[PDB]
């Protein structure tokens, strides 16, 4: 369990968008439809390999529900990267990405890396948030962007690798 | 419930001032966006009130304020206190009418309806605010406990021995259980 880099990541975004499922897909290679709202935070560790380097990732999965966001400033301490997740089948969750980003500005390090993830892309006929409108937004702020499916595993590994790559190059 | 220690009060006031300063920069940066500016101002006002409430506990710990009961007689601890008042203040009470005023000034306000009404208002507001400060104090205390858990959940989980990691895992459960209680505390506060 040696490593060349050690990055603290947060997942944030509306309740029900799939933060925990992204976490569980990436860290445990599992998926379940049974749901319990995240009460405070969950925490998983996983190592990847990028450009021949071993990167240990500490991944914190936060509550989407405002009533459980009492100590958020504390979760941001030492965070290298933040992944903002919305549900591609839910317009409100995408509309709220602006406010989530303003939470990053408020609590995170000035140079923190950011990544936009649109989850549940397997729901092809339920998608209401267009890829181009999402990506235009991401691009307007220099934020990398991907659509994922925790359920089918699509782009999940790539997302964390893209985040780890952003952070690695600013070191 | 143990009170917040002075070190805890100082650590919170410092984080709140820092957060306040950041909200100000942000208001400047989003000027023209009336929705975000309005929400940032609401946050800033909230942080400012919490700061002022922490300052009262600070003053109490440094003697600039003293805890007293409903009649204005000195008391030992915060749980016993009904108001925290300044060195130069006193309570006058009769048959369920309570006045908070500057020491020695009863002669000056006795026949003055405006000063009378002000003294009653200040008494009631002071009592209600101390109630607010007690509630926030508990929330701050609990929150600081959860924060120091994170630091600890971290290294434990860093370790590879299924013992310290299984510990971290029970520490995380406990942390989350506290978050349930903290949220409910926040709910009562909002009612008061
Ligand atoms: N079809 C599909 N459904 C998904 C996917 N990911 C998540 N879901 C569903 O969305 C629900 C929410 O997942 P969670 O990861 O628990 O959502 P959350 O963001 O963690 O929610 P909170 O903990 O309340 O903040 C899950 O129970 C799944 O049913 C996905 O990739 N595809
Ligand atoms: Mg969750």
């Amino acid at each position: 369990p040696e490593y060349d880099y050690l990055f603290k990541l947060l997942l944030i975004g509306d309740s029900g968008v799939g933060k925990s499922c992204l976490l569980l897909r990436f860290a445990d290679d599992t998926y379940t439809e049974s749901y319990i709202s995240t009460i405070g935070v969950d925490f998983k560790i996983r190592t990847i390999e990028l450009d021949g380097k071993t990167i240990k990732l500490q991944i914190w999965d936060t509550a989407g529900q405002e009533r459980f966001r009492t100590i958020t400033s504390s979760y941001y301490r030492g965070a290298h990267g933040i992944i903002v997740v919305y549900d591609v089948t839910d317009q409100e969750s995408f509309n709220n990405v602006k406010q989530w980003l303003q939470e990053i500005d408020r609590y995170a390090s000035e140079n923190v890396n950011k990544l936009l993830v649109g989850n549940k892309c397997d729901l092809t006929t339920k998608k209401v948030v267009d890829y181009t409108t999402a990506k235009e937004f991401a691009d307007s702020l220099g934020i990398p962007f991907l659509e994922t499916s925790a359920k089918n595993a699509t782009n999940v590994e790539q997302s964390f690798m893209t985040m780890a790559a952003e952070i690695k190059k600013r070191m | 419930s143990e009170e917040l220690s002075l070190s805890e009060i100082n650590e919170k006031m410092k984080a709140f001032s820092k957060d306040s300063e950041k909200l100000t920069q942000l208001m400047e940066k989003h000027k023209g966006d009336e929705k975000t500016v309005q929400s940032l101002q609401r946050e800033h006002h909230d942080i400012k009130a919490k700061l002022a409430n922490l300052q009262v506990l600070h003053d109490a710990h440094t003697g600039k304020k003293s805890y007293v009961n409903e009649k204005g007689n000195p008391v030992s601890s915060l749980k016993d206190a009904h108001l925290a008042i300044n060195k130069d203040q006193e309570v006058v009470e009769h048959k369920g009418q309570f006045y908070l005023l500057q020491k020695g000034q009863w002669d000056a306000i006795k026949n003055d309806p405006a000063a009378l009404e002000k003294a009653q208002k200040d008494y009631s507001q002071s009592k209600h605010d101390l109630a607010t400060i007690k509630m926030e104090a508990l929330i701050h205390k609990l929150s600081l406990e959860m924060e120091k858990q994170l630091e600890t959940i971290n290294d434990l989980i860093m370790s590879t021995d299924p013992k310290e990691n299984e510990e971290a895992t029970k520490l995380l459960h406990k942390h989350n259980g506290l978050n349930l209680k903290l949220a409910n505390l926040q709910d009562m506060l909002a009612v008061h």
